[PDB]
Protein backbone atom coordinates (compact mmCIF):
# COMPACT_ATOMS: atom_id res chain seq x y z
CA UNK A 1 0.00 0.00 0.00
CA UNK A 2 1.03 3.32 -0.71
CA UNK A 3 3.48 2.36 -3.69
CA UNK A 4 7.37 2.92 -2.43
CA UNK A 5 6.43 3.73 1.06
CA UNK A 6 4.40 0.69 1.82
CA UNK A 7 5.62 -3.52 1.11
CA UNK A 8 7.04 -5.27 -1.60
CA UNK A 9 4.00 -6.56 -3.11
CA UNK A 10 2.28 -2.71 -3.56
CA UNK A 11 5.62 -1.32 -5.41
CA UNK A 12 4.70 -0.30 -9.21
CA UNK A 13 6.82 -2.14 -11.56
CA UNK A 14 9.62 -0.33 -13.69
CA UNK A 15 12.24 -1.68 -15.97
CA UNK B 1 42.48 -4.54 -19.96
CA UNK B 2 40.80 -5.21 -22.50
CA UNK B 3 37.02 -5.04 -23.60
CA UNK B 4 36.35 -8.74 -24.51
CA UNK B 5 38.23 -9.42 -21.06
CA UNK B 6 35.60 -7.00 -18.78
CA UNK B 7 32.56 -7.86 -20.64
CA UNK B 8 33.26 -11.54 -20.21
CA UNK B 9 33.71 -10.73 -15.92
CA UNK B 10 30.92 -8.89 -16.00
CA UNK B 11 28.85 -11.98 -17.38
CA UNK B 12 29.96 -14.15 -14.87
CA UNK B 13 29.42 -11.15 -11.80
CA UNK B 14 26.12 -11.53 -13.40
CA UNK B 15 25.44 -14.93 -13.09
CA UNK B 16 27.18 -15.66 -9.47
CA UNK B 17 25.22 -12.59 -8.25
CA UNK B 18 28.01 -9.89 -7.99
CA UNK B 19 26.45 -7.25 -8.87
CA UNK B 20 29.99 -4.80 -7.37
CA UNK B 21 32.04 -6.80 -9.62
CA UNK B 22 29.08 -6.45 -12.75
CA UNK B 23 29.11 -2.53 -12.27
CA UNK B 24 32.96 -2.24 -12.08
CA UNK B 25 33.86 -4.00 -15.00
CA UNK B 26 30.93 -2.36 -17.17
CA UNK B 27 32.24 1.12 -15.85
CA UNK B 28 35.57 0.20 -17.20
CA UNK B 29 34.53 -0.79 -20.19
CA UNK B 30 32.60 2.14 -20.77
CA UNK B 31 35.12 4.65 -19.66
CA UNK B 32 37.19 3.12 -22.81
CA UNK B 33 35.01 5.94 -24.74
CA UNK B 34 33.40 3.66 -27.19
CA UNK B 35 29.74 3.56 -28.08
CA UNK B 36 28.35 -0.02 -26.19
CA UNK B 37 26.90 -2.44 -28.13
CA UNK B 38 23.27 -3.05 -26.69
CA UNK B 39 24.61 -6.60 -24.77
CA UNK B 40 27.34 -4.22 -23.14
CA UNK B 41 24.46 -1.87 -22.86
CA UNK B 42 21.99 -4.30 -21.28
CA UNK B 43 24.94 -5.67 -19.11
CA UNK B 44 25.81 -2.30 -17.70
CA UNK B 45 22.30 -1.45 -17.01
CA UNK B 46 21.41 -4.91 -14.81
CA UNK B 47 24.69 -4.18 -12.82
CA UNK B 48 23.58 -0.75 -11.73
CA UNK B 49 20.13 -1.47 -11.19
CA UNK B 50 20.86 -4.11 -9.00
CA UNK B 51 23.65 -2.38 -6.95
CA UNK B 52 21.42 0.70 -6.73
CA UNK B 53 18.33 -1.75 -5.79
CA UNK B 54 19.75 -2.84 -3.15
CA UNK B 55 20.30 0.47 -1.47
CA UNK B 56 16.69 1.39 -2.36
CA UNK B 57 15.54 -1.37 -0.73
CA UNK B 58 17.26 -1.43 2.64
CA UNK B 59 16.95 2.35 2.61
CA UNK B 60 12.77 2.11 2.41
CA UNK B 61 12.76 -0.78 5.22
CA UNK B 62 15.16 1.14 8.05
CA UNK B 63 12.63 4.40 7.04
CA UNK B 64 9.63 2.65 7.63
CA UNK B 65 11.51 1.05 10.83
CA UNK B 66 12.06 4.45 12.12
CA UNK B 67 8.45 5.63 11.47
CA UNK B 68 7.55 2.60 13.74
CA UNK B 69 9.81 3.30 16.96
CA UNK B 70 8.52 6.09 18.87
CA UNK B 71 10.42 9.21 19.00
CA UNK B 72 10.34 9.52 22.92
CA UNK B 73 12.07 5.53 22.31
CA UNK B 74 14.66 7.73 21.18
CA UNK B 75 15.93 4.21 19.22
CA UNK B 76 15.35 6.05 16.73
CA UNK B 77 18.53 8.28 16.52
CA UNK B 78 20.65 5.06 15.15
CA UNK B 79 17.66 4.16 12.87
CA UNK B 80 18.14 8.05 11.65
CA UNK B 81 21.87 7.43 11.11
CA UNK B 82 22.09 3.88 9.55
CA UNK B 83 19.58 5.19 7.43
CA UNK B 84 21.93 8.07 6.22
CA UNK B 85 24.44 5.95 5.84
CA UNK B 86 22.42 3.84 3.13
CA UNK B 87 21.60 7.33 1.56
CA UNK B 88 24.83 8.47 0.84
CA UNK B 89 25.43 4.97 -0.49
CA UNK B 90 22.82 5.57 -2.63
CA UNK B 91 23.49 8.64 -3.64
CA UNK B 92 27.29 7.69 -4.62
CA UNK B 93 25.91 5.31 -6.63
CA UNK B 94 23.61 7.32 -8.90
CA UNK B 95 26.66 10.05 -9.05
CA UNK B 96 28.57 7.20 -11.00
CA UNK B 97 25.95 6.12 -13.24
CA UNK B 98 25.17 10.01 -13.72
CA UNK B 99 28.70 10.90 -14.74
CA UNK B 100 29.09 7.82 -17.00
CA UNK B 101 25.94 8.99 -18.69
CA UNK B 102 27.16 12.71 -18.75
CA UNK B 103 30.56 11.45 -20.23
CA UNK B 104 30.24 8.57 -22.40
CA UNK B 105 26.62 7.10 -22.91
CA UNK B 106 24.92 10.37 -23.85
CA UNK B 107 27.26 11.84 -26.17
CA UNK B 108 28.28 8.49 -28.18
CA UNK B 109 24.75 7.51 -28.64
CA UNK B 110 24.31 7.76 -32.28
CA UNK B 111 20.43 6.04 -33.06
CA UNK B 112 17.73 7.43 -31.81
CA UNK B 113 16.52 4.16 -29.56
CA UNK B 114 19.87 4.45 -28.03
CA UNK B 115 19.45 8.24 -26.76
CA UNK B 116 16.21 7.24 -25.75
CA UNK B 117 17.60 4.46 -23.44
CA UNK B 118 19.86 6.63 -22.05
CA UNK B 119 17.77 9.80 -21.66
CA UNK B 120 15.42 7.27 -19.72
CA UNK B 121 18.22 5.72 -17.87
CA UNK B 122 19.22 9.51 -16.74
CA UNK B 123 15.39 9.52 -15.64
CA UNK B 124 15.87 6.69 -13.51
CA UNK B 125 18.56 7.27 -11.24
CA UNK B 126 17.71 11.26 -11.35
CA UNK B 127 14.41 9.38 -9.96
CA UNK B 128 15.65 7.14 -7.48
CA UNK B 129 18.25 10.33 -6.06
CA UNK B 130 14.52 11.80 -5.99
CA UNK B 131 12.99 8.69 -3.62
CA UNK B 132 15.55 9.58 -0.28
CA UNK B 133 15.84 13.67 -1.35
CA UNK B 134 14.78 16.20 0.72
CA UNK B 135 14.28 20.09 0.83
CA UNK B 136 15.97 22.33 -2.80
CA UNK B 137 17.95 19.03 -3.21
CA UNK B 138 15.30 17.23 -4.27
CA UNK B 139 13.90 20.03 -6.36
CA UNK B 140 16.66 19.24 -8.01
CA UNK B 141 16.56 16.22 -8.31
CA UNK B 142 13.27 15.92 -9.39
CA UNK B 143 13.05 18.93 -12.12
CA UNK B 144 16.14 16.71 -13.65
CA UNK B 145 14.35 13.54 -13.45
CA UNK B 146 11.29 15.05 -15.38
CA UNK B 147 13.61 16.48 -18.35
CA UNK B 148 15.10 13.54 -18.95
CA UNK B 149 12.71 11.83 -19.35
CA UNK B 150 10.27 14.22 -20.80
CA UNK B 151 13.38 14.89 -24.17
CA UNK B 152 13.37 10.91 -24.20
CA UNK B 153 9.96 11.13 -24.92
CA UNK B 154 9.96 13.64 -27.69
CA UNK B 155 12.50 11.54 -29.37
CA UNK B 156 10.67 8.65 -28.80
CA UNK B 157 7.36 9.93 -29.94
CA UNK B 158 9.14 10.93 -33.60
CA UNK B 159 11.43 8.35 -33.94
CA UNK B 160 9.98 4.65 -32.59
CA UNK B 161 7.21 2.67 -33.00
CA UNK B 162 4.39 2.67 -30.25
CA UNK B 163 4.97 -1.46 -29.73
CA UNK B 164 8.91 -0.79 -29.53
CA UNK B 165 10.22 -2.17 -25.78
CA UNK B 166 12.25 1.18 -25.51
CA UNK B 167 9.68 3.41 -25.91
CA UNK B 168 6.96 1.10 -23.81
CA UNK B 169 9.47 0.56 -21.09
CA UNK B 170 9.98 5.11 -21.00
CA UNK B 171 6.16 5.55 -20.53
CA UNK B 172 6.14 2.50 -17.71
CA UNK B 173 8.69 4.34 -15.76
CA UNK B 174 7.95 8.08 -16.66
CA UNK B 175 4.13 6.81 -15.18
CA UNK B 176 5.38 5.37 -12.38
CA UNK B 177 7.66 9.15 -12.07
CA UNK B 178 4.37 10.93 -12.28
CA UNK B 179 2.79 8.40 -9.58
CA UNK B 180 5.35 8.21 -6.89
CA UNK B 181 7.46 11.15 -7.12
CA UNK B 182 5.01 14.15 -8.27
CA UNK B 183 1.73 12.53 -6.60
CA UNK B 184 -0.02 12.83 -9.76
CA UNK B 185 -2.28 9.79 -10.04
CA UNK B 186 -3.87 11.19 -13.31
CA UNK B 187 -1.25 12.28 -14.77
CA UNK B 188 0.35 8.79 -14.06
CA UNK B 189 -2.23 6.75 -15.31
CA UNK B 190 -3.05 9.10 -18.76
CA UNK B 191 0.41 8.60 -19.67
CA UNK B 192 0.19 4.11 -18.89
CA UNK B 193 -3.14 3.92 -20.47
CA UNK B 194 -2.00 6.31 -23.88
CA UNK B 195 0.86 4.19 -24.44
CA UNK B 196 -1.08 0.90 -23.31
CA UNK B 197 -3.39 1.54 -26.38
CA UNK B 198 -1.53 3.17 -28.78
CA UNK B 199 0.71 -0.62 -28.68
CA UNK B 200 -2.38 -2.45 -28.68
CA UNK B 201 -3.92 -0.44 -31.89
CA UNK B 202 -0.56 -1.54 -33.48
CA UNK B 203 -0.12 -5.20 -32.07
CA UNK B 204 0.46 -6.06 -35.51
CA UNK B 205 3.91 -4.37 -35.76
CA UNK B 206 4.76 -6.96 -33.10
CA UNK B 207 8.11 -9.45 -34.45
CA UNK B 208 9.60 -12.84 -33.47
CA UNK B 209 12.49 -10.34 -32.65
CA UNK B 210 10.49 -8.27 -30.07
CA UNK B 211 7.44 -9.52 -29.39
CA UNK B 212 8.90 -10.83 -26.19
CA UNK B 213 10.08 -7.68 -24.45
CA UNK B 214 7.10 -5.73 -25.66
CA UNK B 215 4.74 -7.54 -24.32
CA UNK B 216 6.19 -8.59 -21.07
CA UNK B 217 6.18 -4.18 -20.76
CA UNK B 218 2.62 -3.79 -21.92
CA UNK B 219 1.68 -6.35 -19.07
CA UNK B 220 3.98 -4.05 -16.41
CA UNK B 221 1.94 -0.88 -17.84
CA UNK B 222 -1.57 -2.78 -17.33
CA UNK B 223 -0.09 -4.52 -14.17
CA UNK B 224 0.46 -0.78 -12.88
CA UNK B 225 -2.89 0.82 -14.08
CA UNK B 226 -4.24 -2.21 -12.25
CA UNK B 227 -2.73 -1.38 -9.02
CA UNK B 228 -3.00 2.78 -9.39
CA UNK B 229 -7.36 1.77 -9.63
CA UNK B 230 -8.07 -0.67 -7.47
CA UNK B 231 -7.92 2.44 -5.29
CA UNK C 1 29.51 6.08 16.67
CA UNK C 2 31.59 4.11 15.98
CA UNK C 3 32.10 0.27 17.68
CA UNK C 4 34.55 1.45 20.02
CA UNK C 5 32.24 3.86 21.78
CA UNK C 6 28.79 1.87 21.37
CA UNK C 7 27.77 -0.18 23.77
CA UNK C 8 26.56 -3.50 23.73
CA UNK C 9 22.84 -2.86 23.71
CA UNK C 10 23.06 -0.33 20.77
CA UNK C 11 25.55 -3.11 18.37
CA UNK C 12 22.70 -5.21 19.02
CA UNK C 13 20.31 -2.82 17.62
CA UNK C 14 22.61 -2.21 14.85
CA UNK C 15 22.55 -5.67 13.73
CA UNK C 16 18.68 -5.85 14.28
CA UNK C 17 18.80 -3.20 11.61
CA UNK C 18 21.13 -4.43 9.37
CA UNK C 19 19.45 -7.61 9.58
CA UNK C 20 15.98 -6.25 8.84
CA UNK C 21 18.10 -4.15 5.62
CA UNK C 22 19.32 -7.37 4.60
CA UNK C 23 23.08 -5.96 4.80
CA UNK C 24 24.82 -8.72 6.20
CA UNK C 25 28.42 -7.58 6.12
CA UNK C 26 27.23 -4.36 8.26
CA UNK C 27 25.17 -7.52 10.87
CA UNK C 28 27.92 -9.54 10.96
CA UNK C 29 30.59 -6.19 11.84
CA UNK C 30 28.16 -5.42 14.83
CA UNK C 31 27.76 -9.25 15.93
CA UNK C 32 31.85 -9.62 15.86
CA UNK C 33 32.09 -5.85 17.52
CA UNK C 34 29.93 -7.34 20.76
CA UNK C 35 31.86 -10.78 20.54
CA UNK C 36 35.19 -8.63 20.87
CA UNK C 37 34.08 -6.90 23.47
CA UNK C 38 34.56 -10.61 25.62
CA UNK C 39 31.77 -11.53 27.56
CA UNK C 40 29.19 -14.54 27.12
CA UNK C 41 26.49 -13.70 24.33
CA UNK C 42 23.18 -14.05 25.04
CA UNK C 43 20.76 -16.68 23.20
CA UNK C 44 19.19 -13.81 21.35
CA UNK C 45 23.27 -12.52 20.32
CA UNK C 46 24.65 -16.00 19.33
CA UNK C 47 21.60 -16.25 16.98
CA UNK C 48 22.19 -13.04 15.31
CA UNK C 49 25.91 -13.86 15.17
CA UNK C 50 25.08 -16.73 13.40
CA UNK C 51 22.43 -15.37 10.94
CA UNK C 52 24.66 -12.55 9.98
CA UNK C 53 28.22 -15.11 9.13
CA UNK C 54 25.56 -17.48 7.94
CA UNK C 55 24.60 -15.31 5.19
CA UNK C 56 27.87 -13.79 4.71
CA UNK C 57 29.63 -17.17 3.89
CA UNK C 58 26.17 -18.40 2.18
CA UNK C 59 26.63 -15.71 -0.87
CA UNK C 60 30.11 -16.95 -1.47
CA UNK C 61 28.60 -20.68 -1.03
CA UNK C 62 26.15 -20.08 -3.67
CA UNK C 63 28.59 -17.93 -6.28
CA UNK C 64 30.88 -20.49 -6.00
CA UNK C 65 28.56 -23.05 -7.18
CA UNK C 66 27.39 -21.27 -9.64
CA UNK C 67 30.85 -20.42 -11.86
CA UNK C 68 31.86 -24.21 -10.94
CA UNK C 69 28.98 -25.06 -13.23
CA UNK C 70 29.81 -22.69 -15.82
CA UNK C 71 33.26 -23.77 -15.83
CA UNK C 72 31.84 -27.75 -16.36
CA UNK C 73 29.83 -26.13 -19.78
CA UNK C 74 32.55 -23.32 -21.62
CA UNK C 75 33.14 -24.50 -24.81
CA UNK C 76 37.31 -24.22 -25.55
CA UNK C 77 38.41 -21.09 -25.46
CA UNK C 78 41.68 -20.60 -23.06
CA UNK C 79 41.19 -17.08 -22.08
CA UNK C 80 37.37 -17.65 -21.41
CA UNK C 81 38.25 -20.84 -19.32
CA UNK C 82 41.02 -19.17 -17.42
CA UNK C 83 39.33 -16.09 -16.31
CA UNK C 84 36.57 -18.82 -14.99
CA UNK C 85 39.23 -20.78 -12.96
CA UNK C 86 40.45 -17.38 -11.50
CA UNK C 87 37.27 -15.80 -10.65
CA UNK C 88 36.39 -18.68 -9.00
CA UNK C 89 39.48 -18.69 -6.86
CA UNK C 90 38.80 -15.51 -6.21
CA UNK C 91 35.44 -16.50 -4.55
CA UNK C 92 36.92 -19.20 -3.03
CA UNK C 93 39.45 -16.85 -1.20
CA UNK C 94 36.52 -14.75 0.30
CA UNK C 95 35.09 -18.09 1.55
CA UNK C 96 38.40 -18.65 3.06
CA UNK C 97 38.55 -15.45 4.59
CA UNK C 98 35.35 -15.28 6.06
CA UNK C 99 35.04 -18.66 7.93
CA UNK C 100 38.80 -17.88 9.19
CA UNK C 101 36.90 -14.88 10.99
CA UNK C 102 34.62 -17.08 12.18
CA UNK C 103 36.87 -19.81 13.10
CA UNK C 104 39.03 -16.99 14.90
CA UNK C 105 35.64 -15.61 16.97
CA UNK C 106 35.37 -18.93 18.03
CA UNK C 107 38.53 -20.35 19.59
CA UNK C 108 39.61 -16.79 20.33
CA UNK C 109 36.44 -15.68 22.28
CA UNK C 110 33.18 -17.85 22.21
CA UNK C 111 34.17 -21.47 23.07
CA UNK C 112 36.81 -20.27 25.96
CA UNK C 113 34.18 -18.47 27.38
CA UNK C 114 31.00 -20.52 26.80
CA UNK C 115 30.06 -22.25 29.82
CA UNK C 116 26.44 -23.87 29.50
CA UNK C 117 26.76 -27.12 27.71
CA UNK C 118 23.93 -25.45 25.66
CA UNK C 119 26.67 -22.43 24.12
CA UNK C 120 28.99 -25.04 24.15
CA UNK C 121 27.01 -27.34 21.41
CA UNK C 122 25.88 -24.68 19.49
CA UNK C 123 29.63 -22.93 19.18
CA UNK C 124 30.72 -26.08 18.22
CA UNK C 125 28.24 -26.87 15.91
CA UNK C 126 29.22 -23.93 14.22
CA UNK C 127 32.85 -24.41 14.08
CA UNK C 128 31.61 -28.12 12.79
CA UNK C 129 29.53 -25.93 9.61
CA UNK C 130 32.86 -23.51 9.19
CA UNK C 131 35.06 -26.22 8.87
CA UNK C 132 32.76 -28.58 6.37
CA UNK C 133 32.21 -24.71 4.16
CA UNK C 134 36.41 -24.95 3.86
CA UNK C 135 36.09 -28.41 3.03
CA UNK C 136 33.66 -27.58 0.10
CA UNK C 137 36.27 -25.69 -1.76
CA UNK C 138 39.55 -27.86 -0.46
CA UNK C 139 42.29 -29.80 -1.91
CA UNK C 140 44.98 -31.98 -0.85
CA UNK C 141 46.37 -31.71 2.27
CA UNK C 142 44.42 -28.77 3.00
CA UNK C 143 41.04 -30.64 2.65
CA UNK C 144 42.31 -33.73 5.06
CA UNK C 145 42.61 -31.27 7.66
CA UNK C 146 39.56 -28.99 7.40
CA UNK C 147 37.52 -32.85 7.00
CA UNK C 148 38.79 -33.56 10.29
CA UNK C 149 38.55 -30.50 12.05
CA UNK C 150 35.08 -30.46 10.91
CA UNK C 151 34.18 -33.91 12.54
CA UNK C 152 35.96 -33.02 15.47
CA UNK C 153 34.20 -30.78 16.02
CA UNK C 154 30.25 -32.27 15.37
CA UNK C 155 31.10 -35.29 17.40
CA UNK C 156 31.89 -33.23 20.33
CA UNK C 157 29.02 -31.43 19.94
CA UNK C 158 26.98 -34.36 19.74
CA UNK C 159 28.26 -36.14 22.70
CA UNK C 160 27.47 -32.75 24.84
CA UNK C 161 24.21 -32.91 23.11
CA UNK C 162 23.37 -36.42 24.03
CA UNK C 163 24.35 -36.18 27.82
CA UNK C 164 23.29 -32.46 28.63
CA UNK C 165 20.07 -31.44 26.10
CA UNK C 166 16.59 -33.25 25.24
CA UNK C 167 16.19 -35.06 22.15
CA UNK C 168 13.65 -32.06 21.18
CA UNK C 169 16.06 -29.21 21.72
CA UNK C 170 16.15 -27.60 18.32
CA UNK C 171 19.86 -26.76 18.76
CA UNK C 172 20.53 -31.00 19.44
CA UNK C 173 18.24 -31.35 16.55
CA UNK C 174 19.50 -29.08 13.69
CA UNK C 175 22.99 -30.09 14.96
CA UNK C 176 22.09 -33.64 13.94
CA UNK C 177 21.00 -32.48 10.76
CA UNK C 178 24.14 -30.73 10.00
CA UNK C 179 25.97 -33.52 10.91
CA UNK C 180 24.44 -36.18 8.66
CA UNK C 181 24.99 -33.80 6.11
CA UNK C 182 29.03 -33.81 7.00
CA UNK C 183 28.94 -38.04 7.00
CA UNK C 184 26.67 -37.71 3.10
CA UNK C 185 27.97 -35.05 1.63
CA UNK C 186 31.84 -34.85 2.91
CA UNK C 187 32.44 -37.97 4.19
CA UNK C 188 30.53 -39.85 1.51
CA UNK C 189 29.09 -42.57 4.02
CA UNK C 190 25.59 -42.82 3.62
CA UNK C 191 24.85 -44.60 6.26
CA UNK C 192 26.52 -43.24 9.15
CA UNK C 193 24.50 -40.09 7.61
CA UNK C 194 21.28 -41.79 7.77
CA UNK C 195 21.32 -43.98 10.79
CA UNK C 196 22.26 -40.57 12.38
CA UNK C 197 19.52 -38.32 11.06
CA UNK C 198 16.87 -41.48 11.74
CA UNK C 199 18.08 -41.89 15.87
CA UNK C 200 17.59 -38.33 15.58
CA UNK C 201 14.21 -38.49 14.72
CA UNK C 202 12.86 -40.99 16.21
CA UNK C 203 14.12 -39.92 20.00
CA UNK C 204 11.96 -36.83 19.16
CA UNK C 205 8.94 -38.29 18.69
CA UNK C 206 9.48 -40.01 21.46
CA UNK C 207 9.21 -37.03 23.50
CA UNK C 208 6.66 -34.07 21.48
CA UNK C 209 3.71 -35.08 23.86
CA UNK C 210 5.74 -32.63 26.61
CA UNK C 211 5.80 -29.98 24.22
CA UNK C 212 4.37 -26.82 24.18
CA UNK C 213 2.79 -25.33 21.34
CA UNK C 214 5.82 -22.98 20.64
CA UNK C 215 8.16 -25.68 21.73
CA UNK C 216 6.79 -28.17 19.33
CA UNK C 217 6.80 -25.64 16.75
CA UNK C 218 10.07 -25.54 16.60
CA UNK C 219 11.20 -28.85 17.09
CA UNK C 220 8.99 -30.58 14.32
CA UNK C 221 10.15 -27.59 12.27
CA UNK C 222 13.48 -29.02 12.38
CA UNK C 223 12.66 -32.93 12.42
CA UNK C 224 10.97 -32.07 9.25
CA UNK C 225 14.05 -31.20 7.41
CA UNK C 226 15.87 -34.66 9.00
CA UNK C 227 12.86 -36.42 7.31
CA UNK C 228 13.21 -34.69 3.85
CA UNK C 229 16.53 -35.30 4.06
CA UNK C 230 16.07 -39.22 4.72
CA UNK C 231 13.73 -39.09 1.41
CA UNK C 232 15.87 -37.28 -0.48
CA UNK C 233 18.75 -40.06 0.58
CA UNK C 234 16.03 -43.35 0.64
CA UNK C 235 15.95 -43.16 -2.72
CA UNK C 236 19.83 -43.75 -3.67
CA UNK D 1 21.36 -30.59 -2.07
CA UNK D 2 20.27 -31.33 1.68
CA UNK D 3 18.82 -29.12 4.14
CA UNK D 4 20.95 -28.16 7.24
CA UNK D 5 20.55 -24.94 9.99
Amino acid sequence: FGGITGEAEGFPATV
Amino acid sequence: MDKSELVQKAKLAEQAERYDDMAAAMKAVTEQGHELSNEERNLLSVAYKNVVGARRSSWRVISSIEQKTERNEKKQQMGKEYREKIEAELQDICNDVLELLDKYLIPNATQPESKVFYLKMKGDYFRYLSEVASGDNKQTTVSNSQQAYQEAFEISKKEMQPTHPIRLGLALNFSVFYYEILNSPEKACSLAKTAFDEAIAELDTLNEESYKDSTLIMQLLRDNLTLWTSE
